[PDB]
């Protein structure tokens, strides 16, 4: 009976990657990763990426709006679409015996959409809703504005369709966005709980659409803005950041370690996080409740880095400033050769754990098998982590204090500081 | 509130809402006049009827 | 043998809905499918179909018809709804069958 | 336990509940009738024609 | 807060069989209902007559 | 193929330490893992004077022990990249840690040092006092909760289950060092605890570390006795908390459930699959297989609704919860009971087939991580007695069919007096008498 | 408009029953023999039949009780008519009136008043003219004269016909030479109206643009027009044969033809 | 739709004027005469006809 397989990974002539992995779980989880996203949008077709995400249940050339839902529901299956400013992930998940069934629809949804005028326009009022629920977390309110201030283009594009454009998107904009982005060279058909010879046979014998880069994202220029949202809300959320590192680049690992060194969200329920410089630093400054952390985003042709603070409206000043000095002090040798050894484990841990859940795992295999058609071993990634010197860390810390800064803040900002005061 | 006493009154709102502000197709032919005639007959029959029943 | 054609074209002029300027499809009685179909009509095709009808009713109240010249012609009648309606009825049969399974 | 036996078999199912009301109304009638007539005739001994009757009958 | 809220005492009104906070009210259900439904069943038979 | 991958999963090993503690685990080739101790003791175990101890305790189990004060404890955990966290319910508390498979043994010691030697520094107790009293102000504005509590509060009114896990305000304001102590002493005891773990760990090496730090002794029979709790009485009633100033209304309806032991719980869950759940963001929409979800979509009945089969040792709660606008509560409630009655009377084979497949998948997603698998193992021994394998569960789930669902739903739902909890601008929903009559005739 | 329609049919039956019993009150020759035949119709219903007749009469042969419970009945029904008329009109209102072309008139509605109120006032003065021209100049034109002879329980007039508006049915009754068949045919001769809504196959609503249905429709009218003549003639050749024909004709044009030609027409439009 | 108690042009009436009708929870027995008065009417009318027939 069953044992251990190999993470195989073909790549047909057209540039379509196929990364499988039989782990014999009683459940499979196939997924199409694509290099599409709200950054390929223009001022002209804004939100067309957002809507494309909700339009997943619409009739396709092979299956009907009705039969896709009833078809997947019939086998206790599920369909889902997750996306980042530069990465869409359509994926199903069913019991092993129904991979074929749930596949047809996954194939039909990503490659043969029809975007029928009526279905489409009956769906556009959902953008109104979907965006209202998500925007309940001020957490997602300052991130929109951040990326807006942090850039001039591409990544500056909102992740949720702006209002003025609700109900003004067309089937064309949907189609043209799919024809010029869901091209076989930007697509990877991953999969877990499946044998490579099958996941492959499907991708080839069934998948199609255009190939080759198609339209390319306009390299993200950096801006260094300042968007403040006065809105009464008693808690002032704030995020101050500066150009960070790109994905796969060398300087990344350094920030990832400078992250865990300043503190990246508690590890002990109702904890105090001592191993968190930034946290402890803020505590020694304010009296009332709060939270502050290490913000780190790694994008294809750029990145972000800095902190994020949640504090009362009055103690927003002291909390944000104290959050800074605590970052400068770390840019000026304030990093022990030990803080760097602990931060190295917390990082190996976080990674090692995030891959236990089928979702997090498929998303690990995928992301990589799409940004390089490769696959580093969890052993090689381990090296890159500790091959970081106490220097690299102090350097990233400098690059922050020196580079130009961006900022986002929302709440009763009356006591919050302007970027030109830090 | 309701300005006119034709649309608010629990009764006149009925005489009005079922025979005066009633939406009718602009092209109904003479073949549609029988409804009322049938109605009118009923009232005429009933009336002449009582008069007779009294003898 | 152009018989069916010969007949259809005959019946078409026999009906006479063209004397009012209505396309064969403007006369369909609006049951459930037809109603759905019409909601799927593109703005302009819907606004034209509306005028045609509002114009035919006005003719009927007046007890007139269009001057012979403007009558629709058997071969120029655009079946603007026919294809939508067929899909509506096809989507419906699927559901119906799928719920018996 | 009758209340449980009854509930479970008669009163639960809204269809059997009806059958009970009918079947019951039938029995109730036939008995309530005799009884009452029995009570009434008794309360009026020798006054009803049912009593006098034999005096002019046949045998 | 909703934590300081509790359901008053209905002992003044409870039926004999569900008065004890430690006995499955479920056993005496079949009866509590069979009786109340028997009253009704009769009313129906009385009216039917 | 499904069938097989089910029987391949490594069996879960169990062994008991003579002091009553039970050790168990599922070994995988996972480099990381999770271990925790699942204690069978909650708020149902609390009395009226100590309501909120199991909670006032869950708050201090992380602020240090006797051997190592605050900063030393936290620092020793953080610095090794482990994740310590846990919870406490009405009748089941737990503390577990997520860490590298290497620290497997160093973890066990930590766990054991919290459940046995909790510090309880009285400096910390006058701080966690203001902290809990604060969390109640937050938790109070969580409708979904304010509602399920009120549901128990009246469903089991007059008993132990009718108590909130957080406890009263007066209790938290006055609970003394003594009580928390005595609570730990009386409840946190070996025979009632279960050290569970899963991932890349040696069952053996685990049991050893246990014998070493999990060493309490048992002399009399009392110590090795697992108390049996005084049964909770289910009352068909309602509690209506009205406030027309809240945006939406919340409603919860339920009948008494069987309790962990009973096999019917399987059928009941299949049943709950047929009705399922829904919410404003489901893409499926009008085509969803759940009749109620459809109607919900069609007529804009709600913002969300969900079936639920909460089980306890000897009792339970089987029902549903929906959120809606003031003006549509009625229809929703109407359609809802409607779908229950369909269950008791006209469920088909098609509905169950899907119901089964939906359950099977939820049953597997139950075990998606080491924490989840550890939680299953922790709560299986503590409640079902042993460990119930997926291969087994699946066999039971396949055995179910139409006739079964009907017979069972009829058993626990038909003509029963339910418990109702309404919160918000609930004027449109009304009369218990009515809702009661919705319990019969489909 | 199914409900508006079904209540209509109910209205028709009620008006019929009313006009019938009214006609019996003057207790003339038709009055009597009519009362005898119609109440006797229940006698065709097996078992509960011969009894049903007993109530109807209140005795064991038409007599005084029949006449008083008939006057009661006549006095009452008209109101039930007025009542149901209200419902008829209420169901209507849900949808609105239909119109000759049978296509939605939402694009063009008008206020009943003064458009149709004036049109109805006029439509009234028109019907009223011949109604009064008739009632004033030739009173008995439309009515049977047998009712000028006080009822005779022993003599059934040889020329016994019903009032003109019932002839067509009387005609059908006299077709089927079997007690129950004739009765059933009679019942169905009116009750068949309930089936119309279900025997609609055309994809269009009206016959305005259906020349074949039109012909069939007018062929049907002439068809009834004949039965009326037949109903006013004796039960002798050639009438008897012409009779059975028109009846057979009536039921076929309604149950078989119409729905058939309807389907056919759909194909000729290419639907 | 949903229930055929609130939509039907007729039952919506039996229901909207005697079944879903909003009634004060504290009306005393002095409020029972409305219905008794009503019931009389139907009883009078019925027994009346029966008599008119003789
Ligand atoms: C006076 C009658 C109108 C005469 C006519 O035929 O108009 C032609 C003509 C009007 O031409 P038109 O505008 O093209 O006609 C359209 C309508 O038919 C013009 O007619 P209208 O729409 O203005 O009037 C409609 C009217 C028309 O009246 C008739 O058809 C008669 O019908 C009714 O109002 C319905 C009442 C029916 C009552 C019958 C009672 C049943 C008893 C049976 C025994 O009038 C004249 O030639 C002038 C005559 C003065
Ligand atoms: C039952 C016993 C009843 C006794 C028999 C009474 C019969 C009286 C004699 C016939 C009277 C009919 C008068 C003829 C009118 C001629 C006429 O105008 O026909 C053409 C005209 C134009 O058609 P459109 O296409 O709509 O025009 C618009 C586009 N240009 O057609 C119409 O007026 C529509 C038809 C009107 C219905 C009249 C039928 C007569 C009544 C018969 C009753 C039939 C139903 C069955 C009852 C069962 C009991
Ligand atoms: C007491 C008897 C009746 C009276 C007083 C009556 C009254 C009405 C009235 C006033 C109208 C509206 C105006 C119109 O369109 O004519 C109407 C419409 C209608 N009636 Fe009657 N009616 C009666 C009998 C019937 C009968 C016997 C039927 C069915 C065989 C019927 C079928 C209809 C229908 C279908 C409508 C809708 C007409 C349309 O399409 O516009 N009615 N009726
Ligand atoms: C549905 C409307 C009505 C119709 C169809 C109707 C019809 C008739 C008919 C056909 C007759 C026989 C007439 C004859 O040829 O002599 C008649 C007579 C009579 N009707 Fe009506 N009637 C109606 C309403 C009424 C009502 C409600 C009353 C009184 C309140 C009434 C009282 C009588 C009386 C007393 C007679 C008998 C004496 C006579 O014939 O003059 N009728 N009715
Ligand atoms: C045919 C005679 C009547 C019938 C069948 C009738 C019936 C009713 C009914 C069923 C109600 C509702 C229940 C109730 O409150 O009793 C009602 C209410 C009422 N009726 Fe009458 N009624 C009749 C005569 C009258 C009379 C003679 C008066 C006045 C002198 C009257 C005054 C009222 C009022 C004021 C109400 C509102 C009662 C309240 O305040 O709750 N009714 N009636
Ligand atoms: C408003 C409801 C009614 C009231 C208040 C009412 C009242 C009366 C009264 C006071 C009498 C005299 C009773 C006596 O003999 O002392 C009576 C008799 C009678 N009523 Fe009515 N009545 C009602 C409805 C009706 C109707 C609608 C009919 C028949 C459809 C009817 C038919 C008669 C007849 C035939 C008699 C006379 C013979 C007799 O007294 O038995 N009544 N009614
Ligand atoms: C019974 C009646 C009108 C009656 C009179 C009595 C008016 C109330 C005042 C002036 C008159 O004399 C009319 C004959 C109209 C019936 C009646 C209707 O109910 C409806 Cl829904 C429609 C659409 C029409 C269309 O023509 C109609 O005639
Ligand atoms: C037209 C008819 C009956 C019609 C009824 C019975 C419908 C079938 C149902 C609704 C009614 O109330 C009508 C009166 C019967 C034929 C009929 C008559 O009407 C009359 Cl007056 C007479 C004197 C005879 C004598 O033989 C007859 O055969
Ligand atoms: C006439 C009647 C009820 C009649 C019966 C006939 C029901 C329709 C079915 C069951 C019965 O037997 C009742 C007596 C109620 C009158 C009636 C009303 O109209 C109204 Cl507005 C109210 C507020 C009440 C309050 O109590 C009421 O009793």
């Amino acid at each position: 009976c069953p044992g251990a397989e190999d993470l195989e990974i073909t790549k047909l002539p057209n540039g379509l990657i196929i990364a499988s992995l039989e782990n014999f779980s009683p459940a499979s989880r196939i997924g199409v990763f694509i290099k599409a996203g709200s950054r390929y949008e223009t001022t002209a077709n804004l939100g067309t990426a957002h809507l494309l995400r909700l339009a997943s249940p619409l009739t396709t050339k092979g299956a009907s709006s009705f039969r896709i839902t009833r078809g997947i529901e019939a086998v206790g299956g599920s369909l889902s679409v997750y996306s980042t400013r530069e990465k869409m992930t359509y994926c199903v998940e069913c019991l092993r015996d129904h991979v074929d069934t749930v596949m047809e629809y996954l194939l039909n949804v990503t490659t043969a959409p029809e975007f029928r005028p009526w279905e489409v326009t009956d769906l556009q009022p959902q953008l109104k809703v979907d965006k209202a629920v998500a925007f309940q977390s001020p957490q997602v309110g300052v991130l929109e504005n951040l990326h807006a201030a942090a850039y001039k283009t591409a990544l500056a594009n909102p992740l949720y369709c702006p209002d003025y454009r609700i109900g003004k998107i067309t089937s064309e904009q949907l189609h043209h966005f799919v024809q010029n982005n869901f091209t076989s060279a930007r697509m990877a058909l991953v999969g877990i709980g499946v044998k490579h010879s099958d996941l492959k046979q499907v991708a080839e014998q069934f998948l199609n659409i255009r190939s080759g880069a198609g339209t390319s994202s306009a390299k993200a220029t950096y801006w260094g803005g300042e968007i403040r949202e006065q809105n009464g809300h008693s808690l002032v959320h704030a995020a101050v950041v500066t150009e960070g590192a790109a994905v796969g680049s060398a300087e990344a690992n350094a920030f990832s370690v400078l992250q865990h060194v300043l503190g990246a969200g508690p590890l002990i329920k109702r904890g105090s996080s001592v191993t968190s410089k930034l946290y402890q630093g803020v505590a020694k400054a304010t009296t009332q409740p709060f939270d502050a952390s290490a913000f780190n985003v790694n994008y294809s042709d750029s990145g972000l880095f800095g902190f994020y603070t949640i504090s009362q409206a009055a103690h927003a000043g002291e909390v944000i400033r104290a959050a800074m000095n605590q970052l400068k002090a770390a840019a000026q040798g304030g990093v022990t050769e030990e803080d760097v050894t602990k931060a190295k484990n917390q990082l190996k841990a976080t990674y090692l754990m995030s891959v236990e859940t089928a979702q997090g795992l498929l998303n690990e295999i995928g992301s990589e098998a799409l940004l390089s058609g490769t696959h580093t071993a969890p052993s090689v990634v381990a090296q890159k982590i500790d091959s970081v010197t106490s220097a690299d860390v102090v350097n990233a810390a400098k690059k922050f204090v020196s580079g130009k800064k961006s900022m986002a803040a929302s709440g009763d900002l009356g006591s919050t500081p302007f970027l030109d005061e830090l | 509130m309701a300005p006119n006493i034709r649309k608010s009154h629990p009764l006149l709102k009925m005489i009005n809402n079922s025979l005066i502000d009633l939406p009718a197709p602009s092209n109904i032919s003479a073949w549609w006049n029988f409804g009322s005639l049938l109605a009118v007959c009923l009232m005429t029959q009933i009336l002449t009827g009582l008069l007779l029943a009294m003898h | 043998g152009r018989l069916m054609d010969r007949i259809r074209k005959w019946y078409y002029n026999a009906a006479g809905f063209n004397k009012y300027g209505l396309m064969r499809d403007d006369t369909l009685y609006e049951d459930d499918d037809v109603k759905e179909a019409l909601k799927r009509l593109p703005k302009d095709l819907y606004n034209e179909r509306m005028f045609r009808i509002k114009r035919a009713l006005d003719l009927s109240l007046k007890h007139r018809i269009l001057p012979k010249e403007q009558w629709v012609k058997y071969e120029e009648d655009k079946p603007y709804l026919e294809p939508y309606l067929k899909e509506v009825i096809r989507e419906r049969l699927e559901r119906e069958a799928w719920n018996k399974k | 336990a009758l209340l449980r036996q009854a509930y479970s078999a008669l009163f639960r199912r809204t269809s059997t509940f009806a059958l009970t009301v009918v079947l019951g109304a039938v029995l109730f009638e036939r008995a309530f009738d005799q009884g009452a007539d029995a009570i009434f005739e008794h309360l009026n001994e020798g006054k009803l024609w049912k009593h006098i009757k034999h005096k002019y009958e046949a045998s | 807060v909703h934590n300081d809220v509790t359901v008053p005492d209905f002992s003044a009104y409870r039926r004999e069989d569900v008065m004890d906070a430690t006995t499955s009210s479920q056993t005496s259900s079949e009866d509590r209902k069979g009786f109340s439904y028997l009253v009704t069943a009769t009313a129906c038979v009385a009216t039917a007559y | 193929t499904y069938a097989q991958t089910l029987q391949n999963i490594p069996e879960t090993n169990v062994t008991t330490l003579d002091n009553g503690l039970r050790v168990a685990s599922e070994e995988s080739s996972q480099p990381t893992c999770t271990v925790g101790v699942w204690i069978g003791a909650g708020s149902r175990y609390e009395n009226e004077k100590n309501n909120g101890a199991g909670y006032f305790v869950e708050h201090l189990a992380f602020k240090g022990t006797k051997k190592r004060p605050c900063a030393a404890f936290e620092k020793e955990v953080e610095s090794m990249g482990a994740h310590f966290n846990g919870y406490t319910s009405r009748e089941q508390t737990a503390f577990y840690i997520k860490a590298l498979s290497k620290d497997m043994p160093k973890v066990v010691e930590l766990l054991a040092d919290v459940v046995q030697n909790c510090a309880l520094e009285e400096s910390q107790i006058e701080k966690e006092r203001g902290v809990i009293l604060q969390e109640l102000k937050e938790m109070d504005n969580d409708m979904t909760n304010v509602t399920f509590d009120y549901l128990h509060a009246t469903a089991f009114q007059g008993t132990a289950l009718a108590r909130t896990v957080e406890g009263t305000t007066e209790n938290i304001k006055h609970l003394t060092r003594a009580d928390l102590a005595s609570y730990i002493d009386t409840h946190f005891k070996a025979p009632r605890m279960v050290l569970a773990a899963a991932g890349g760990i040696s069952h053996k090496e685990l049991v050893d570390a246990a014998r070493q730090h999990f060493s309490g002794v048992s002399f009399t029979y009392k110590e090795d006795a697992v108390p049996i709790l005084p049964r909770c009485r289910f009352t068909g009633s309602e509690i209506r908390a009205r406030d027309d100033a809240l945006p939406v209304a919340h409603v919860a309806l339920a009948v008494e459930g069987p309790g962990w032991a009973d096999p019917d719980n399987v059928v009941l869950h299949v049943a709950n699959a047929i009705i399922g759940r829904y919410d404003r963001t489901f893409g499926g929409g009008k085509h969803l297989s759940s009749r109620l979800a459809a109607l919900a979509v069609e007529h804009k009945l709600c913002h969300s609704f969900q079936t639920f089969n909460t089980s306890y040792s000897d009792t339970g709660l089987f029902g549903f919860h929906f959120v809606a606008d003031p003006l549509s509560i009625d229809d929703m409630m109407f359609c809802a009971q409607g779908e229950w009655m369909r269950l008791c009377t006209s469920t088909t084979e098609s509905e169950v087939k899907r119901a089964k497949n939906h359950l099977r998948s939820a049953m597997v997603a139950q075990l998606d991580g080491t924490t989840p698998v550890c939680e299953t193992i922790g709560s299986h021994l503590l409640n079902y007695g042993r460990r119930i394998s997926l291969e087994e569960w699946d066999s039971r789930i396949s055995a179910v069919d139409a006739r079964m669902v009907r017979d069972v739903c009829s058993k626990y739902i038909y003509d029963k007096c339910p418990a109702l909890a309404a919160v918000g601008p609930i004027e449109q929903l009304l009369d218990y008498n009515r809702i009661r009559s919705g319990m019969y005739w489909i | 408009y199914k409900e508006t329609w079904n209540t209509g049919v109910i209205l028709l039956l009620t008006l019929m029953a009313t006009a019938f019993v009214g006609y019996v009150l003057p207790w003339g020759q038709m009055s009597f023999w009519g009362a005898t035949v119609i109440t006797n119709l229940f006698s065709a219903i097996p078992y509960i039949g011969h009894t049903l007749v007993e109530w109807a009469w209140g005795g064991f042969s038409v007599d005084n009780p029949t006449l008083t419970r008939f006057f009661a009945l006549h006095f009452l029904l008209p109101f039930a008519i007025a009542g149901i008329t209200i419902i008829h009109l209420t169901f209507l209102h849900e949808s609105g009136s239909n119109n000759p072309l049978g296509i939605s008139s939402d694009s063009d509605k008008i206020p009943f008043h003064p458009y149709y109120s004036f049109k109805d006032i006029l439509g009234l003065t028109l019907m009223l003219t011949p109604f009064l021209t008739l009632a004033l100049f030739s009173p008995n034109l439309l009515g049977d004269p047998e009712n000028f002879t006080p009822a005779n329980p022993l003599v059934t007039p040889p020329h016994i016909k019903p009032e003109w508006y019932f002839l067509f049915a009387y005609a059908i009754l006299r077709s089927i030479p079997n007690k129950l068949g004739g009765v059933l045919a009679l019942a169905a001769s009116v009750l068949i109206l309930f089936l119309i809504p279900f025997l609609h196959k055309s994809k269009q609503r009206t016959m305005t643009f259906r020349p074949l249905s039109q012909t069939l429709f007018w062929l049907l009218v002439a068809n009834l027009l004949i039965l009326t003549w037949i109903g006013s003639q004796p039960v002798e050749h050639p009438f008897i044969i012409i009779g059975q024909m028109a009846s057979l004709s009536y039921f076929t044009i309604l149950l078989i033809l119409f729905p058939t030609i309807g389907t056919l027409e759909n194909k000729m439009l290419n639907y």
